[PDB]
């Protein structure tokens, strides 16, 4: 446990999430759900150091989350998610300790500047209620949705290969599923540097949020997604 | 029913339930929270009275 | 038996036709067709894949 104006861009059409598991070919689906609008202010965080960039605060999870990064090197491991981030209620958390894929729920007591080394993340567990740990876990995109609706937590992904977000369009398929049950609030997204000693970084993440919108999906004749309209 | 292997001859509290709550829950949420539950606008420090 | 008017019980979803073999290829979390009127138009046996 050590101590250690953002910018702006549009998010043209990504985030559309296949909306259930229904193989569909040649149609026209109309649907309502839970959607990144079209052409919406996203904000932006860095972590070059030209200039000694770490910035990475915590943001609220008003009703979903939409995540991207940018990276070369794997800076960027997982996240946190709770309503008030002490032993106080209970929390989430996702982290790669650079073999693994590691989810928990418990009483974390976290450090205001939670890190790794490329382990210095919380301080206490307690009350552990789920557990999913496994076996040993500017090019590619590696976009990301968050959900959290009648006690499960939903996850959508997906990666692309390839200083702005690449104006494509690609569907995200289901990943998982979490039976959690917590009320989230927060989240803050966890990194890895190389105290007064760290240099070598660059992330490049970008974040947005989600609202109840009707969408026109287009299916081919293979049943993917290649194209959508915001009604 | 369970009178059997829940009850004992003097009395069973090893079965709890949350009461004094500030909002109602949400649908399959949990909640394990032991914070003191203030009643009155005076505030509180962990003591119950 | 394909090619021949038979009730069928696709683990749970009953109904009655006629049944033949697709070049359409699901995704590995997909097992029905559901054409445009919701009706099923095509599905995944779960012995042979
Ligand atoms: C205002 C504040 O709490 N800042 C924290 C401090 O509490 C903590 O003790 C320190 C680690 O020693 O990191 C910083
Ligand atoms: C635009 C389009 O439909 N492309 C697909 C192609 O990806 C697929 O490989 C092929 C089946 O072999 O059928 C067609
Ligand atoms: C429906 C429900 O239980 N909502 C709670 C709310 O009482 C609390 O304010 C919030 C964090 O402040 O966590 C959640
Ligand atoms: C789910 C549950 O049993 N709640 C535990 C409780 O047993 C324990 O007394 C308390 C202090 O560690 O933490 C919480």
């Amino acid at each position: 446990c050590v101590n250690l104006p953002p910018a702006y861009t549009n998010s043209f059409t990504r985030g559309v999430y296949y909306p259930d598991k229904v193989f569909r070919s040649s149609v026209l689906h109309s649907t309502q759900d839970l959607f990144l609008p079209f052409f919406s202010n996203v904000t932006w965080f860095h972590a070059i150091h030209v200039t000694k960039r770490f910035d990475n605060p915590v943001l609220p999870f008003n009703d979903g989350v939409y995540f991207a990064s940018t990276e070369k090197s794997n800076i960027i491991r997982g996240w946190i998610f709770g309503t008030t981030l002490d032993s106080k209620t209970q929390s989430l958390l996702i982290v790669n300790n650079a073999t693994n894929v590691v989810i928990k729920v418990c009483e974390f007591q976290f450090c205001n500047d939670p890190f790794l080394g490329v382990f210095r993340v919380y301080s206490s567990a307690n009350n552990c209620t789920f557990e999913y740990v496994s076996q040993p876990f500017f090019k590619n995109l590696r976009e990301f949705v968050f959900k959290n609706i009648d006690g499960y937590f939903k996850i959508y992904s997906k990666h692309t290969p390839i200083r702005d977000l690449p104006q494509g369009f690609s569907a995200l398929e289901p990943l998982v599923d979490l039976p959690i049950g917590i009320n989230i609030t927060r989240f803050q997204t966890l990194l890895a540097l190389h105290s007064s000693g760290w240099t070598a970084g660059a992330a490049a993440y970008y974040v947005g949020y989600l609202q109840p919108r009707t969408f026109l999906l287009k299916y081919n004749e293979n049943g993917t997604i290649t194209d959508a309209v915001d009604c | 029913n369970s009178n059997n292997l829940d009850s004992k001859v003097g009395g069973n509290y090893n079965y709890l339930y949350r009461l004094f709550r500030k909002s109602n829950l949400k649908p399959f949420e949990r909640d394990i929270s032991t914070e003191i539950y203030q009643a009155g606008s005076t505030p509180c420090n962990g003591v119950e009275g | 038996v394909k090619n021949k008017c038979v009730n069928f019980n696709f683990n749970g979803l009953t109904g009655t036709g006629v049944l033949t073999e697709s070049n359409k290829k699901f995704l590995p979390f997909q097992q029905f067709g559901r054409d445009i009127a919701d009706t099923t138009d095509a599905v995944r046996d779960p012995q042979t894949l």
